[PDB]
């Protein structure tokens, strides 16, 4: 896995960020949100 | 509706408290974001708060000396960064502990379990363990940057 | 709990169902707690702004990835021998074999090849460099920002539009016809005349010079005088070579029909002229309705004035019926848009407009299938929202005796005659197919009932197709329809009479049989959808069904049993028939064009008559390459398509589970699992925040249909793409 | 010619604007 | 010599087709946009249709604006 396009170091960290960090964080936020029992 | 399209208001409804309710100071996003950081997240024990803060700080403190320290152009680049970050986290722990020792000499409060001698000491313990751990794991990842690169590129399968 | 905040009922649900239904009813704003009509329209307006912005950001991503990781500038040089690439691959899962297999199309890193035809589009409209695509994508970033901010602003009280503003149909129709449709088409004709057409002739026109280089040497003088023919000028010669001035003309507005000889697409000057004419007509039409100056029509008066002796009340109050029902409006929009989306699909493959896209067979197949599937979804949604109208918004007293109510009055006749036409078509098309199958099986293929589609061939002749020798209208030189001197007639005839394109493809008995299969599919899907819409208010099994809403599980096992009684269930059943219809039509298109591109039309002509020919010569054979994307011997660039083929089979079969096996069995199993958890130590330390329950009945139908459809679409897409790419037409 | 690193990074900064506006529209539509 | 090309006194295209047309356009948007049209020191009496319709200052200002518009448009349409 490489890339000859400009700034080919961006998928290197963006693919883990989009596949691991983004889903983990958004699922965690939505999880704490749908389980929130604050009245209302 | 009405006439208040205004985005700035008196802070907490008291205009004579020296503060203002602004999009940076008191928007819903900042209330939820600051209020859920380890320092303020509800119900947490101070040990976990300290652990999380220390993880973040120890992890990121390895970088400055790793890329810009005196050993950056030597065979001990990442070890130099690690040594620096560890010593810095040790000094920071001593600062945190001295703070706790001096500010909680009298009667202990009740509303804030972090704002007590026991709570601030637990915070310092968690911060020490998390800072040392984060610094050492950042160092370990950097010292084996080639295997992380091959992992992220699939150079091993 | 808080979530969902728009429903107290769901918010107090103590099971996991609360979550599911909270996801499933978010966009149904009308049934939110405390919802008013004005707040409804305002929320819809802001949601619309958000959706437009999402579209713009998607287009920005397409432009950006072509410009950053693609081969646009290289593909422009040799567009018939270079494969356009969509974006770079970055997957840490890849091994050496896949890395090698996907460094393709001249790329120096793993890459996917594009099948959206977007290279041909951007090149035809005058873009030639990556810098232009990047500037376009940044501009679309800005446009999306503008629409997002506007959506936010129109939720602010001072900028909140009133209900009467949303209900001003006359002004909005005027603006959308004259401005949204008309001035946009005018501006596009201006881009064509200013940029795309000069670019196609070797000239550069961009923001650096477009002020000081006219589209025509005469420039505006003939326009404001008589003398419009100057712009028809000398057109591009037959020897014109796209992108260069060799054989290039100077005209900007022509009407010579046919295709460009080299690019096999409509002439850019014809397209510019079309957009100018359409602009004129739409601008004129955008003055029909009354707004602020007394002149103009009231739609209400037009509808009220159209009554007959045989239609009762006519169209009386239809203005309020439609203006007060967002579901009526949405059903109309969906039906019309689905019709014209099918129209787009039928005309782009037949009369392409982008240079060299006709020789790109995988893109043609993919775009046709894409637009046809979009059309099918749009049609089903149109009828579903008609049913929702009847359930939620239909008023019997105001619509009394008009055409709308009269459609309900004789609904049994409509439903029964739809049943009869479906039975007619099914019985006899299946019978002819099975007769042909048996007769070819026993080694006597000469006994096939082969009906020549004489009517469609005769229509082709009326447009000029001389192959059949009908000699009618444009196929007869003596015809008054052909002795007009129409400037388009020579080019149109030259295009339609060469067997080298997809302009009115020659047809035979196979086309007859598949067209009746298509008629059966359309009629049966329409029958399901219309029976659901007309019985949504009530039948004899459920004379009070309107009290139960559009979607509900059932009415219980009593009164004979009432599984799938709601009109939502009619939508859900009709989805299967839509997918079946689109399977038939895309099989037809793909196999016929496989023959066309391969030159071997005899295969489809002689084997599309019996269904075993469809089984082996279309499905079984064209899988060979696709299925060998990965094997014990190695891997090629078809590996993704093989794995996606299997993935779709799996998702489809998985949906079978929700469709076939119903709910109570799962609730009992989940109760055993709940007991197993509550009694397993260490695991006992943890407890669920929501009580686990089986998926609801409607939820089951929907989830099973979703798996069915995902698997359907992905399976066929992988097959189509991999077969056409491995064979290369 | 080929896009530059500066052009790629400049587009991400620009995209920060639709991100903030989409966040604002989302949170307001939640109201 | 690299100089933007203007036009010699066309006196068919340069006049009414641009200059007088831009002046009429300025007339129109001033008629529909000036808050105080006839509140000038100078009445310049006979209120008419457009040429000298509301006030001397309205006339003079909208005419100066029409000349700005016409200068810009003539120069632009003649290259730059
Ligand atoms: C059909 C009408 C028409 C046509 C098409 C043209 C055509 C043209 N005009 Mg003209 N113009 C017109 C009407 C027209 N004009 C009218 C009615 C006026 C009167 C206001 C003008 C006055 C005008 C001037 C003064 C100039 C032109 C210029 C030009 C040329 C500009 C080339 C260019 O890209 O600019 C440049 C492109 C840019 C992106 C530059 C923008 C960057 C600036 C410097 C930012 C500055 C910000 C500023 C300080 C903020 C304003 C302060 C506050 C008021 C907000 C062009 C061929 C220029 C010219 O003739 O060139 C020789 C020029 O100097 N026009
Ligand atoms: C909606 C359009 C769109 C789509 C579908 C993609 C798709 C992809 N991009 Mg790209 N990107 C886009 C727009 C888009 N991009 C734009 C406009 C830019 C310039 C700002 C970039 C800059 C960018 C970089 C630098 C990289 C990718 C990469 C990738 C790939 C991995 C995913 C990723 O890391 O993205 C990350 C995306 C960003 C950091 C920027 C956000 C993209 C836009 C602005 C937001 C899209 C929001 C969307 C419309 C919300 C709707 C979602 C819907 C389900 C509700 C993936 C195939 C990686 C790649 O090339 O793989 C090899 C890579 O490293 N993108
Ligand atoms: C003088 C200022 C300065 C300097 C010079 C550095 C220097 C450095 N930083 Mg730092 N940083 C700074 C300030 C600074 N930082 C500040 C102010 C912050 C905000 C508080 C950060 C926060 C930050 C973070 C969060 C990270 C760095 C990292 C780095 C290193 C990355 C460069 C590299 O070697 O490539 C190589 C980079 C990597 C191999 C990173 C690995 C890929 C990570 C894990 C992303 C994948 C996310 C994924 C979801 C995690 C999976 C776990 C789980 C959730 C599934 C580098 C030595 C990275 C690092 O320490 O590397 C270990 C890192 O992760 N910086
Ligand atoms: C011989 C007795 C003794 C020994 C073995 C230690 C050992 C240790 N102490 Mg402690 N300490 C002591 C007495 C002692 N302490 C007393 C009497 C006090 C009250 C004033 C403290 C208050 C203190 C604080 C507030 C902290 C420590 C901490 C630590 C650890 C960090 C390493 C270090 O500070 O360097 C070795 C130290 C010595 C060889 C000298 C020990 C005797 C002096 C008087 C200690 C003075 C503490 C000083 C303010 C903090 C040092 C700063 C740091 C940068 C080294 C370490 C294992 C830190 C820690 O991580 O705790 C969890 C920290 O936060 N100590
Ligand atoms: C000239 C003034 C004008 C214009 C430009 C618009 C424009 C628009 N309005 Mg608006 N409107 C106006 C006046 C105007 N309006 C007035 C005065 C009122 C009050 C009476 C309204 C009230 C109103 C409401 C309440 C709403 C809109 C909405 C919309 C948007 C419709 C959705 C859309 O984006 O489809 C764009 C459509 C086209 C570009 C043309 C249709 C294309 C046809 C169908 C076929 C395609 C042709 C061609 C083959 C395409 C090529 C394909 C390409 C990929 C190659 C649209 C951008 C809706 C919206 O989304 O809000 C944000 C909405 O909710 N309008
Ligand atoms: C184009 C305009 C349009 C508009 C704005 C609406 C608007 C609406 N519809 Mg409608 N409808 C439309 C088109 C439209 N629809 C179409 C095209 C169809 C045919 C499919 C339908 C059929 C229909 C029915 C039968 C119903 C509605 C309903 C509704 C309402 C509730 C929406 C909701 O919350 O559901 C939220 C939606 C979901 C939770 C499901 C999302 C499914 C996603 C997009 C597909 C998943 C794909 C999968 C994950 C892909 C995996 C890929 C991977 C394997 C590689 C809402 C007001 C419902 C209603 O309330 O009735 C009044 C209702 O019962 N619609
Ligand atoms: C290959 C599978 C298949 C077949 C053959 C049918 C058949 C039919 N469906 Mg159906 N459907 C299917 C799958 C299928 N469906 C699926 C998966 C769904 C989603 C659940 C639906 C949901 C559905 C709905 C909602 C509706 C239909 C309708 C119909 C009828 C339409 C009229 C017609 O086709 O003309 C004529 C019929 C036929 C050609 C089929 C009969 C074929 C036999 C072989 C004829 C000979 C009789 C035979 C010799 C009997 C002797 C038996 C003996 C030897 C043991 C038809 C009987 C519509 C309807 O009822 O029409 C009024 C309707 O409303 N279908
Ligand atoms: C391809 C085959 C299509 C299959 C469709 C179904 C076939 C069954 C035949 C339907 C008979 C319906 C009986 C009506 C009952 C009936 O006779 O009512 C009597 C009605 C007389 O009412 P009036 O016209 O006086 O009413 C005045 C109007 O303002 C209100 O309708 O006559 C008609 O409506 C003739 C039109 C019926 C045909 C329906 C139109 C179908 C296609 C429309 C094409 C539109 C083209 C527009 C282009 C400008
Ligand atoms: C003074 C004035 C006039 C002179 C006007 C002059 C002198 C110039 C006007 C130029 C204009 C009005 C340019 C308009 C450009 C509009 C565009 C460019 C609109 C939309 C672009 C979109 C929506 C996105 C397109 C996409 C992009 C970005 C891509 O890169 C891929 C394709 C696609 C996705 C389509 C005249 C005398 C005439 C009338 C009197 C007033
Ligand atoms: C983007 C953004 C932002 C920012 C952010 C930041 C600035 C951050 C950074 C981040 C970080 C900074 C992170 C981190 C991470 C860390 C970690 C993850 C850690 C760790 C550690 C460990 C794991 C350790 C371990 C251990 C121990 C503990 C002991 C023994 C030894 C060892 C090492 C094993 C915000 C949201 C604001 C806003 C928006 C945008
Ligand atoms: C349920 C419902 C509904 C409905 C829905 C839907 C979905 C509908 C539809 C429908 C459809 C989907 C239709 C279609 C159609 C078509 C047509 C009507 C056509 C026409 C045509 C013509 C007329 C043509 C002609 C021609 C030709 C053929 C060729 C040459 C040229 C010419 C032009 C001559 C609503 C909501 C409304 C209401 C409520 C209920
Ligand atoms: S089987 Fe299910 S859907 Fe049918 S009646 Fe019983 S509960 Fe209702
Ligand atoms: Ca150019
Ligand atoms: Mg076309």
């Amino acid at each position: 896995m490489d890339g000859s396009y400009a700034a080919s170091y961006l998928p290197w960290i963006l693919i883990p960020m989009v596949g691991w960090l983004f889903p983990a964080v958004t699922m965690g936020l939505l999880f704490i949100h749908i389980e929130s029992e604050g009245e209302g | 509706m009405a006439e208040s399209n205004q985005v700035v208001q008196a802070y907490n409804g008291d205009p004579f408290v020296g503060h203002l309710s602004t999009p940076i100071s008191d928007s819903a996003f900042t209330r939820t974001f600051i209020g859920n950081l380890p320092a303020y997240r509800k119900g947490l024990s101070p040990i976990l708060r300290g652990l999380e803060v220390g993880m973040a700080h120890g992890y990121f403190l390895i970088g400055p000396w790793t890329l810009l320290g005196p050993l950056r152009d030597s065979e001990y680049q990442y070890i130099g960064g690690l040594i620096g970050a560890l010593a810095l986290i040790l000094v920071a722990t001593a600062a945190l502990s001295s703070y706790g020792l001096v500010t909680f000499q009298g009667e202990q409060g009740s509303g804030d379990t972090l704002q007590t001698a026991d709570g601030w000491s637990q915070f310092a313990a968690g911060f020490f363990v998390g800072g040392m751990g984060g610094a050492f794991v950042a160092y370990f990842l950097l010292e084996n940057l080639s295997v992380v690169d091959g992992i992220f590129r699939g150079l091993f399968n | 709990t808080k979530f969902p905040k728009f429903s107290q009922d769901l918010a107090q649900d103590p099971t996991t169902r609360r979550i599911w239904y909270g996801i499933a009813t978010a966009h149904d704003f009308e049934t939110h707690d405390g919802m008013t009509e004005e707040n409804l329209y305002q929320k819809i307006f802001a949601s619309h702004f958000g959706h437009i912005a999402i579209i713009f950001l998607w287009t920005s991503g397409t432009l950006f990835h072509v410009a950053w990781q693609g081969n646009f500038e290289q593909w422009i040089k040799d567009p018939l021998n270079i494969r356009p690439i969509a974006h770079a691959i970055w997957d840490p899962h890849f091994g050496e074999g896949a890395v090698n297999a996907f460094t393709q199309a001249g790329a120096s890193n793993p890459v996917n090849i594009a099948y959206s035809g977007v290279y041909h589009w951007f090149y035809t409209i005058g873009m030639t460099t990556n810098q232009e695509l990047y500037s376009g994508a940044v501009f679309l970033l800005v446009l999306a920002s503008l629409f997002l901010f506007a959506g936010w602003l129109h939720l602010q009280p001072k900028f909140r539009p009133s209900l009467a503003w949303f209900k001003n149909a006359e002004s909005r129709l005027n603006h959308h016809l004259a401005g949204l449709f008309g001035v946009s088409s005018l501006a596009w004709a201006g881009h064509l005349v200013h940029v795309a057409i000069p670019e196609a002739r070797g000239q550069h026109v961009g923001w650096d010079n477009f002020l000081s280089t006219p589209p025509h040497p005469a420039g505006l003088m003939p326009f404001f005088t008589g003398n419009w023919g100057v712009y028809a000028a000398d057109p591009d010669t037959a020897g014109h070579i796209f992108g260069t001035s060799e054989g290039a003309g100077t005209a900007i507005l022509t009407f010579l029909g046919g295709f460009h000889p080299q690019t096999e697409s409509l002439w850019l000057t014809d397209i510019a002229h079309h957009h100018l004419a359409i602009a004129v007509i739409f601008i004129i039409a955008g003055h029909m309705y009354r707004t602020n100056w007394g002149i103009g029509h009231s739609i209400k008066e037009i509808l009220n004035a159209h009554k007959g002796p045989l239609t009762g009340a006519g169209h009386t109050n239809l203005y309020d019926t439609i203006n007060n029902s967002l579901h009526f409006q949405l059903g109309l929009a969906l039906a019309s848009l689905g019709v014209i989306t099918s129209l787009v699909a039928q005309h782009m493959y037949s009369l392409p407009s982008y240079a060299f896209i006709a020789q790109d067979h995988t893109t043609q197949a993919a775009l046709y299938t894409h637009h046809q599937y979009i059309a099918g979804f749009l049609m089903v949604g149109a009828f579903a929202h008609g049913a929702i109208f009847f359930v939620r918004d239909y008023d019997p007293v105001a619509n009394k005796d008009n055409v709308l109510a009269r459609m309900l009055e004789h609904k049994e006749a409509l439903i029964s005659h739809l049943s009869w036409v479906s039975l007619f078509l099914g019985f006899h098309t299946l019978g002819l197919y099975v007769h042909n199958d048996v007769v070819v099986a026993f080694g006597t293929p000469e006994k096939q009932i082969l009906i020549e589609p004489v009517f469609a061939q005769w229509i082709q002749a009326t447009s000029g197709k001389a192959l059949y020798g009908f000699d009618v209208l444009l196929s007869n030189p003596d015809s008054i329809a052909s002795t007009t001197g129409a400037a388009w007639l020579p080019g149109w005839l030259d295009a339609i009479n060469s067997g080298t394109n997809s302009l009115f493809l020659t047809i035979g008995p196979g086309d007859f049989l598949v067209h009746h299969a298509i008629a059966l599919g359309l009629h049966t899907t329409a029958l399901i959808l219309i029976k659901g819409a007309l019985d949504a208010r009530g039948s004899k099994l459920m004379p009070d069904k309107k009290d139960f809403g559009y979607s509900f599980p059932c009415d219980g096992p009593g009164r004979g049993g009432t599984c799938d009684i709601s009109a939502w269930d009619a939508f859900y059943l009709a989805m299967f028939w839509m997918l079946n219809t689109l399977g038939w039509l895309t099989f037809y298109w793909h196999w016929k064009h496989l023959g066309v591109w391969s030159g071997n039309v005899a295969q489809f002509n002689e084997n599309s008559t019996y269904l075993m020919g469809w089984f082996r010569d279309y499905l079984w054979a064209n899988s060979a390459q696709l299925i060998n994307g990965y094997n014990p011997y190695g891997v090629n660039n078809l590996s993704v398509w093989a794995w996606m083929f299997l993935f779709g089979h799996l998702v489809w079969a998985t949906g079978f589970m929700f469709l076939i096996s119903w709910r109570g069995y799962w609730q009992e199993l989940i109760e055993t699992i709940v007991w197993a958890h509550e009694r397993t130590p260490l695991a006992n330390l943890v407890r669920w925040k929501d009580k686990p329950v089986a998926l609801s009945i409607v939820q089951a139908r929907l989830v099973g249909l979703a798996h069915f459809t995902v698997g359907y679409v992905l399976t066929y897409a992988a097959f189509l793409i991999a077969s056409t790419a491995g064979k290369f037409g | 010619m080929a896009l530059s690193d500066t052009q790629i990074l400049a587009a991400l900064v620009v995209a920060l604007l639709p991100a903030f506006l989409a966040f604002r529209l989302s949170t307001e539509l939640y109201k | 010599l690299a100089q933007a090309s203007p036009t010699t006194a066309g006196w068919s295209l340069s006049v009414g087709i641009i200059m007088c047309l831009c002046n009429v356009f300025a007339f129109v948007i001033g008629y529909f946009a000036i808050q105080k049209t006839g509140k000038g020191k100078d009445l310049a009496l006979p209120q008419l249709a457009s040429k000298k319709t509301f006030g001397l200052p309205e006339l003079l200002a909208t005419m100066s604006f029409g000349h700005i518009l016409g200068a810009g448009m003539v120069l632009g349409l003649a290259s730059s």
